[PDB]
């Protein structure tokens, strides 16, 4: 045996670390979200205006 | 006499009206419409105009259809709920100038002052401006033939002055303002080639048809001129223009110092709050 | 998120290990019948329970296949076991007409809805306290037909009839619809019942009662075997004035739903050649519903060709949903068609490509119709587009609850209230019949605005999510409580927002909290 | 007794009859017709406008002179206009929009053959130049005070008519006198011929003409804009001198509305032209 | 469980991956639209006014 805990193990671990490319992609999400609201609360600011 | 034209969109929007009372008849041909505008002043400005019936014949050229009652009648209401505004001339939507238009013209040179001719098409795929003012004038020939009415091209300039510009971009909510800067410069930057690419490509295709197929006299004259105009440039060495170049890219290196310098000022209160807010946010939070 | 190129065929090659095994079982085979719908995978089946001769077993099976995951697979398996047997005999023909009846699930239905009823005097009473002559009338009465679904209790609008018949206009035809939605499944009570209201003189004043009639039975006959359509066309057949072509177009189309057949389709189009805009609205409805997965050659090229040569707008919001709905199932079909129509120079042929691609790509098949969406959402300049963009993407993505709201959020507060407004209805579809909170949290922002737009779909959605939940599991105070103050609150709020509130209200009360829905 | 939910077609004929005829909406009491066809109840759609000549008693019945509004009908039909009259319009300037006794009376003249009889008042004197948001009026009967004021289906729109909420007109004289929901419809000509001509009227006429001439002014005339701009950029570091005292003692709040960011990103995106314009002069070099 | 992780995850993968082109849609428009808006709420400011204290 010794596949799944270490063949697919490094393929978990693997899978891990496209996690974390999907943390850069998940927090740059997050942070340009949260830019995209500042600019839609100005935009809708001066809308108010 | 005249230098420049200012036609206002409320005309050629009439046009579009021109194109939408057809009722589906399978004529469409060149409508000719009374164009009308103020003459007292140099520039001409068009503020409104009107059409009459106008019906032409399949085979012979020479017919055409006019009518002074309508026009009287139309005119005579129009400078009675309005007086500021007279007759100048027509225009017809047809893309090719034909032969009757002398004869067309002529009743309202004759009846009318000097009239101007507009030169529009059909379709509104062409890129280039649709107006083309061509005043009619008899001009002197070189050559030696007759003197006949000569379409000569006046400048043309599409403005509105106070209410039309407020109503155009109010239906339009698509259409940006001048807004200086990256799109509205970068969008010109990218499409000006194909904007003089569709006109020169269009234009010296069938010139060069005409230079070797073409006879009744183009009036070659001015060909003298265009390639002697286009042999004006004839590929300058750029040895006297280095120091040109120098002074630009000069100007181009205090566009450096002014971008690398001012962003690195906007980079101060980024690099602070990054900091002095993730910390204490954090040094808080619990 | 399989591309149905390869599951189709590892299922049906799946399926042949549990009938080689010492019992066959029933999860695989309705997992694989809802998904591959092919006539050989059941020819088998439907078969083997003769040789099986077990009848205990087959009821199962024949009532979730007979009760859902097919409408024309389901109308072919009728005939295709109409065929096998005599044209055990005595055991199998009642066998086989007892199983495709599906009328016993409406009388069990029917008999523990009439009941488990619950009524309560101060949501009647407070309606009747908050009740307009003229917005909210209609709110009402579909309140009412709301918590008196299937119970059949026309003893609360027996209490008097000057409240309903006291203005001549469109509240009748609503308030003989909400009839119509109040009992359902009648085969002699619904007619009679119909025909008892004025016997007298067979000329009604107003004609919305006769179209409340045509409508509402096409409500009651929904998808029923002893349709009366044959005696529905020669009702139709009579000349009227947009009561009959328009209710009786709607429930025609309604109880034919499904059936393809060619007739409504004729009488359907020399419906529409009138030019008229109701009947063409009612025309298009009837069309989407009766086209379920036939897909006419010359239909779609009709109706488009007929939609730019008409001024009118209900006309093509109508071939608009005409043409939506009759495009299921054909994801490797519709994508030169949709993207072809998308750049559309109408406004609402292009809400019709998104209301068409959403049935087309349900189950969260493809994501590429979703750049568009949202691309559209955000790029165009038409809120049309804008609020009518987000579901389908709601559509799309009803399977996972908990992706919508972190994708949506950034539209719960978007720059105009249409975006607003339209994803308002997409948290009200997607979290609708579960459980998810991240909507909830968020429902509070949705609720106080200057716009009553975001605060009509704000209550919609509030009102989608409250049902069939219990308050110990999760606290609901804070959404029932400003739910509640809204009908007394109507005095100062948008003549609107009080409709939206109350038509909110009536989502919770309906069917006393027996019923609820599934997506 | 029955009412639907009626709505106003506004092309743009319309709008620009009475862009033109709000030029010349002088103070004096103005006059105009509104025509088109009527294709079923809940719909009305204009298409002819045109303007009448003023008068000094102004609006008034007396002023619509039949063999002249016939006249000019009857030239009308005799050309590709078979369109009837649908209505006729106006303009108040100065005492708001709202409509007089006098004008009550010509509308309850004028609705006799019309049922619909649409009202149009364009003010554009107060208006700023920002909106050109109209409004259409219409006429309630004096027998529905009994029931309900307007039963009017579809009451989404009625957030749309919400726009106008004046409180002084629109409730302010609201009793007997209601208003209608206006939308527009432009067709592909009207957006392609009206979209490039105003596109070619912010445009150029062969388009590479004024390129050159900011090319070359950036030597010449932008020099200065360009010094200028360095002296505002150091007129505010003089000042960002002192801002690290500030942002070095308090950290907390901020007093100074001025942001110091957004104008610098604004200088260097006019001093980006340089940077843009000189490929341009690479490519005019170059050929 | 342990293995189907991987192409269970590959779904919210692309959910996120989606999102990219979106943000940037975004991002590139409201600023349009913020530019559109500034300068309509800009050009309302006309020179022609009346003075008070
Ligand atoms: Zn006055």
């Amino acid at each position: 045996l010794e596949e799944g805990k270490a063949g697919s193990g490094l393929r978990q671990y693997y899978l891990s670390k496209i996690e974390e490319l999907q943390l850069i992609v998940n927090d740059k999400s997050q942070n340009l979200r949260r830019l995209q609201a500042q600019r839609n609360e100005l935009n809708a600011k001066v809308r108010l205006l | 006499a005249v230098q420049k034209v200012v036609v206002h969109p409320l005309v050629l929007l009439s046009v579009v009206d021109h194109f939408n009372r057809i009722g589906k008849v399978g004529n469409q041909k060149r409508v000719v419409g009374v164009l009308l505008g103020s003459w007292q002043k140099k520039v001409l400005d068009v503020s409104n105009s009107f059409a009459v019936p106008f019906d032409e014949d399949d085979k012979d050229d020479s017919v055409w259809f006019l009518d002074h009652d309508y026009l009287e009648n139309m005119y005579g209401m129009f400078k009675k709920v309005n007086a500021r505004e007279r007759i100048v001339g027509w225009y017809h939507t047809g893309p090719k100038l034909h032969k009757n238009d002398i004869a067309i013209n002529e009743l309202m040179k004759r009846y009318c002052p000097n009239s101007v001719l507009v030169i529009i098409d059909v379709k509104p795929k062409d890129l280039g401006l649709p107006t083309e003012a061509y005043i009619s004038v008899e001009e002197v020939h070189d050559d030696g033939t007759p003197t006949s009415k000569t379409f000569e091209h006046v400048t043309s300039e599409i403005g509105a002055e106070e209410a039309e510009e407020v109503g155009v971009e109010h239906l339009l909510r698509d259409i940006k303002d001048t807004t200086v800067g990256t799109l509205s410069q970068r969008i010109t930057n990218q499409v000006h080639g194909l904007k003089g690419l569709n006109s020169k490509l269009l234009d010296i295709r069938s010139y060069l048809e005409k230079v070797a197929t073409g006879k009744l006299p183009i009036n070659h004259q001015i060909i003298y001129q265009l390639q002697d105009v286009f042999n004006l440039l004839p590929d300058v060495s750029l040895q006297e223009f280095v120091k040109a170049f120098y002074l630009k890219t000069n100007d181009q290196m205090v566009v450096v110092y002014l971008a690398s310098l001012i962003r690195s000022v906007v980079a101060l209160h980024n690099l602070i709050n990054n900091k002095i807010a993730n910390r204490d946010a954090e040094k808080k939070e619990g | 998120m399989q591309n149905k190129q390869f599951r189709n065929k590892v299922l049906r090659v799946l399926v042949k290990i549990y009938m080689n095994l010492e019992k066959p079982d029933f999860i695989n085979v309705c997992q694989c019948l809802i998904f591959l719908d092919d006539p050989q995978a059941v020819s088998d089946i439907l078969e083997k329970l003769v040789k099986e001769d077990n009848l205990l077993m087959a009821y199962q099976i024949c009532f979730d296949l007979y009760e859902s995951a097919s409408q024309q697979f389901l109308s072919s398996v009728i005939q295709n076991l109409r065929t096998v047997g005599t044209p055990e005999p005595k055991d199998q023909t009642l066998k086989m007409i007892k199983i495709l009846s599906g009328e016993m699930a409406i009388e069990l239905h029917l008999q523990f809805l009439i009941r488990n009823n619950n009524t309560d005097l101060m949501i009647l009473k407070n309606t009747k306290d908050a009740v307009r002559n003229s917005v909210c009338h209609t709110a009402t009465v579909i309140a009412n037909s709301f918590m008196h679904c299937g119970t059949t209790s026309d003893q609360f609008l027996r209490d008097n009839l000057e409240w309903l018949a006291r203005a001549t206009n469109w509240a009748k035809f609503t308030a003989t619809a909400s009839l119509g939605v109040i009992h359902k499944g009648h085969e002699k009570e619904a007619l009679q019942l119909m025909a008892t209201y004025l016997p007298k003189d067979t000329s009604p004043g107003s004609a919305y009662q006769e179209g409340g009639g045509l409508y509402a039975l096409g409500l009651i006959h929904a998808n029923h075997g002893g349709d009366i359509i044959d005696y529905l066309l020669n009702q139709l057949k009579n000349a009227s004035n947009d009561i009959v072509r328009h209710g009786g177009s709607l429930g025609l189309g309604l109880a034919a739903m499904g059936t393809a057949r060619q007739d409504v389709y004729d009488l359907l189009k020399t419906n529409l050649y009138q030019d008229d805009a109701v009947t063409g609205e009612a025309a298009g409805l009837a069309l989407g519903l009766v086209m379920l997965g036939s897909k006419n050659a010359q239909a779609i090229e009709d109706m488009v060709g007929y939609a730019q040569e008409t001024q009118h707008e209900k006309i093509l919001r109508g071939l608009a949903v005409g043409i939506a709905l009759v495009m299921y199932g054909r994801m490797e079909e519709a994508d030169a068609l949709i993207e072809s129509l998308c750049r559309d120079k109408d406004p609402i042929l292009r809400r019709s490509g998104m209301y068409t691609v959403a049935m087309a790509y349900c189950g969260s098949g493809n994501n590429k119709a979703i750049r568009r969406l949202l691309h559209v959402a955000v790029s165009d300049v038409n809120d049309d587009v804008r609020r009518a963009a987000v579901e389908s993407l709601g559509f799309i993505l009803f399977r996972t609850p908990e992706q919508c709201p972190s994708v949506v959020s950034l539209l719960s507060e978007s720059y105009n209230p249409h975006v607003r407004y339209g994803a308002a209805m997409a948290l009200g579809i997607c979290c609708a019949g579960t459980g998810n909170k991240e909507a909830i949290n968020l429902l509070e922002p949705m609720t106080n605005d200057p716009v009553n737009y975001v605060r009509q779909g704000a209550l919609i959605a509030s009102a989608l999510i409250m049902i069939q939940q219990t308050e110990i599991t999760c606290p609901k105070v804070n959404q029932f409580r400003q739910l509640y103050s809204k009908v007394i609150n109507d005095k100062h709020d948008d003549v609107m927002a009080k409709f939206g509130a109350i038509l909110a209200q009536g989502i919770l009360d309906a069917g006393g909290h027996n019923v609820t829905i599934s997506l | 007794a029955v009412d639907t939910a009626e709505q106003v077609y506004i092309s743009s004929l319309a709008l620009l009859k009475m862009l033109k005829h709000g030029r010349a909406g002088v103070p004096m009491e103005v006059m105009g017709l509104m025509l088109g066809e009527f294709v079923d109840d809940y719909t009305v759609r204009v298409i002819d406008v045109f303007a009448m000549p003023q008068s000094g008693t102004g609006v008034s019945v007396e002023a619509v002179d039949p063999v002249f509004q016939a006249k000019m009908l009857d030239m009308l039909k005799q050309t590709g206009r078979p369109e009837m009259v649908v209505g006729w319009y106006h303009s108040h300037p100065g005492f708001g929009c709202w409509l007089s006794g006098v004008d009550i009376n010509t509308q309850q003249s004028f609705e006799a053959l019309s049922e619909r009889a649409v009202a149009v008042v364009v003010d554009p004197i107060q208006s700023v130049k920002g909106k050109v948001v109209i409004d259409a009026f219409r006429l309630i009967n004096a027998n529905m005070m009994v029931l309900g004021h307007e039963p009017r289906q579809t009451t989404s729109n009625l957030g749309h008519l919400n726009k106008p909420s004046i409180q002084a007109l629109i409730h302010g004289l609201n009793r007997h006198y209601y208003s209608i929901t206006i939308n527009y419809r432009k067709n592909e000509l009207e957006q392609k011929m009206l979209l490039n001509l105003h596109k070619k009227s912010w445009m150029e006429g062969l388009t590479l003409q004024d390129y050159s001439e900011h090319c070359k002014h950036n030597e010449s005339v932008v020099k200065e804009m360009l010094e200028l701009a360095k002296n505002y950029n150091k007129a505010v570091e003089e000042e960002d001198k002192m801002t690290p005292e500030q942002l070095a003692i308090k950290n907390v709040g901020k007093q100074d509305p001025k942001r110091h960011l957004e104008e610098h990103v604004d200088v260097l995106m006019t001093s980006n032209i340089v940077q843009c314009l000189a490929a341009m002069l690479d490519t005019v070099v170059f050929k | 469980d342990l293995y189907s992780r991987y192409k269970k995850l590959q779904q919210e993968l692309e959910f996120l991956e989606v999102q990219e082109e979106y943000i940037k849609d975004e991002q590139k428009n409201l600023k349009k639209e913020f530019l559109h808006a500034q300068e309509e709420v800009k050009r309302i400011q006309s020179i022609p006014l009346v003075i008070g204290q």
